[PDB]
């Protein structure tokens, strides 16, 4: 891991013994916020909407 | 040994074991899992378990030292 | 009385090595130790033992020594140790009792008034435990008969704790058959279990022979036990047993047809890929 | 002189069963006791026996060692046939890993006053839980060879390295106070015969028909399950999607339908099948 890849707020994990980074890991999005992000697509199409 | 090695397997899965609260899954082989002990941790999956069962918050089973998610 | 008999691991590693340890150095036959262990309802479970000095004169079979002081003062040194192990009885390696096992196990007795005789052989038997937990009864006999301390028997099963276990699972990794049932093993367990009921046919045989030739005394008890298990026989070839039978066998059979096709259609898709695979290597190679 | 990475500390198995059973007790605190062995040459340490030291407030330390309760367990032991040194001392360390504490090096060090080969053990009962028995030998290094000479260890061989130093014992002291010396099982038969009858199964096991009604309600079940199990295999068959198949092959893999559910189920299936037939048959030939 390059030191200039971990910017600040990166949520990196930690070797149990000495503590080194040893990954960059997914930022961390609130737990709340995730559940807005649209996973699964509607089914509505624009042929339903009319007029 | 394949055999064994089932068995070994199954043996990591032993009883005492920490419940978890599955926090965001990394990747395949690992995630991130919140130890109930207060401090979050990052974990190796294990194949045997079933990809779909991982929800986005789910309860999930650790191993009481390697805290690895069985 | 006692139940049952538990002999964990380390009991059995500790009448090896005694034996062991006394044959090296001289010789003596059997060989007699203190069994320690905890009391449940009514399962001894025996976890660990100590030697105990003893000379014995096989002529005589009334002279034998051994150490009351030792013996004791052992039972100190574990009690500081660990307290919980209190004088259960005593073992020794010999394969058949001894006419002298009545005073020992009233000496031991008096340091633990239910003491069982654990008969630890250690010559490896393929057939049968390792154990044969024994205890003294007196009683009147009931059927008109002299009576005497003779030695009546208590089932013994060998079990373990944790770290037992996980020292023996280390120890026995390179000679361990394969936890599960795969068909090889079911096959060799079968064969081991028509083995040992041929052995102990044969023993309850050899024993039916002495009695009927008199070598050995018409018990009247325990001999209406095998006239019960001649009873118990199955009585196979009766025809609802038969149909009903018959029945589970084509149930089982049918299943194993089923999985009998399943298995060579896997087989065959196994085959047609395998066979796709090598003529498109083989076509783009050229 | 100097020590060979060759030595090998052989552990008997009673040795290992009364070491573990000695730490099992005491978890969640710290036991101590010396082991009985002999140093029969340079390149090993041979223990064969060894017996526990009281509880102390003390802790492992100097201490620990009651020298009436040593002298007289040795003498005791001699007369039953053990006339054995001490050869090391062992201690468990509940929840932490295999290595040494100052109180610990100190201690070793007192022991090697005695002989310059008193190898120390360390076992942790909680982490040998399973298959894994985690037990070292640890010595001490004389600080100052590590600088009058370099290592402490000749290499005259490779039995040694053929073994991997561990993170926990390298932070706590690992080649720059204590060295590790490879643990060798000594194991013989008799004593591994007399083991194989933890889990010996009676022959009464291997002529028992299970039940036949759990035993159909586990055919039914599995039957059921390898229906589905086939529709599956039918669906992924059939689709044969030729978008660069070796491609879908390993974008598809997650342990289902095409063959791991499957002819998995199949053998549990015929295996349980083939036994019960083969063992009822048996019953009805040998019992009348």
């Amino acid at each position: 891991i390059d030191i200039n890849d971990v910017t600040p707020n990166c949520r990196v994990a930690l070797r149990n013994d000495s503590y080194t980074l040893h990954k960059i890991l997914p930022n961390k999005v609130d737990p709340l916020v995730s559940l807005m992000m649209v996973e699964k697509v509607p089914d509505s199409t624009y042929e339903m909407i009319g007029g | 040994e394949f055999l064994h090695a089932q068995e070994e397997v199954k043996r990591i899965q032993s009883i005492p074991l920490v419940i978890g609260q599955f926090l965001e899954a990394v990747d395949q082989n690992t995630a991130i899992v919140g130890s109930t002990t207060g401090s979050n941790y990052y974990v190796r999956i294990l194949s045997t378990i079933d990809r779909e069962l991982l929800k986005p918050n789910a309860s999930v089973a650790l191993h009481k030292h390697s805290n690895a998610l069985v | 009385a006692v139940q049952k008999v538990v002999v964990h691991p380390l009991v059995l590693l500790s009448v090896v090595d005694h034996f062991n340890r006394i044959g090296k150095v001289g010789n003596q036959k059997r060989v007699v130790g203190v069994l320690l262990g905890s009391w449940q309802k009514k399962v001894l479970d025996v976890s660990n033992s100590f030697a105990v000095p003893f000379d014995e004169d096989d002529k005589d079979d009334s002279v034998w020594f051994l150490d009351h002081d030792y013996l004791e003062n052992m039972y100190g040194m574990f009690k500081k140790v660990n307290a919980r192990e209190r004088i259960v009885g005593w073992y020794h390696t010999g394969p058949k009792l001894h006419k002298n096992d009545i005073a020992i196990n009233e000496l031991m007795k008096r340091y633990c008034p239910n003491s069982v005789l654990v008969i630890i052989d250690v010559k490896p038997k393929d057939l049968g435990l390792p154990t044969e937990a024994y205890i003294s009864v007196e009683e009147v006999h009931d059927d008109g008969t002299p009576t005497s301390k003779t030695f009546e028997h208590v089932t013994s099963e060998i079990g373990a704790e944790e770290a037992e276990e996980v020292g023996v699972e280390h120890l026995l990794r390179d000679i361990k058959d394969t936890t599960v049932g795969t068909l090889s093993q079911r096959i060799t367990n079968q064969v081991h279990g028509l083995k040992g009921l041929n052995s102990k046919l044969l023993d309850i045989r050899s024993y039916l022979e002495k009695v009927a030739t008199g070598k050995l005394p018409i018990n009247h008890q325990i001999i209406y036990q095998l006239q019960d298990v001649f009873n118990l026989l199955p009585d196979v070839s009766l025809q609802e047993f038969v149909k009903a039978f018959y029945l589970k066998t084509n149930d089982q059979m049918v299943v194993v047809y089923l999985a009998s096709l399943i298995r060579s259609v896997v087989a065959l898709h196994n085959l047609i890929n395998n066979k796709i695979a090598n003529r498109d290597a083989e076509k783009k190679e050229g | 002189p100097a020590v060979d990475t060759a030595e090998q500390v052989y552990i008997s198995s009673l040795a290992l069963l009364k070491m573990l059973k000695h730490g099992r007790a005491g978890v969640p605190m710290e036991v101590m006791g010396l082991m009985l062995g002999e140093f029969v040459d340079d390149y090993t340490v041979r223990v064969i026996d060894v017996f526990a030291m009281p509880q102390s407030g003390t802790g492992v330390s100097v201490e620990a060692v009651d020298p009436v309760f040593q002298a007289k367990m040795l003498d005791m032991l001699k007369q039953t046939g053990r006339p054995e040194m001490v050869v090391g001392w062992y201690h468990s360390h509940p929840g932490f890993g295999c290595w040494l504490s100052g109180v610990d090096i100190n201690t070793q060090q007192s022991f090697e006053a005695l002989s310059e080969r008193a190898v120390a053990v360390v076992v942790d009962p909680i982490q040998s839980v399973k298959g894994k028995v985690v037990i070292d030998a640890f010595r001490l290094i004389n600080a100052n060879m590590m600088v009058l000479g370099h290592e402490p260890r000749q290499t005259t061989s490779n039995l040694g390295h053929l073994n991997k130093p561990s993170i926990q014992a390298l932070i706590h002291g690992l080649n720059r106070h204590y060295y590790s010396i490879t643990i060798n099982y000594r194991k013989n038969e008799l004593e591994q015969k007399m083991l194989l009858n933890l889990h010996k199964k009676s022959w009464m096991e291997g002529l028992t028909l299970q039940d036949y009604s759990e035993h159909c309600k586990h055919n039914e079940s599995v039957v059921k399950e390898m229906l589905e199990l086939a529709k599956n295999y039918n669906k992924a068959v059939e689709e044969e999607d030729k978008m660069t198949p070796e491609q879908l092959a390993i974008k598809n893999v997650g342990k289902q339908d095409p063959k791991r559910h499957l002819e998995e189920h199949v053998d549990v299936l015929m295996t349980s099948n083939i036994v019960q037939c083969l063992a009822a048959m048996l019953d009805t030939v040998v019992f009348k």
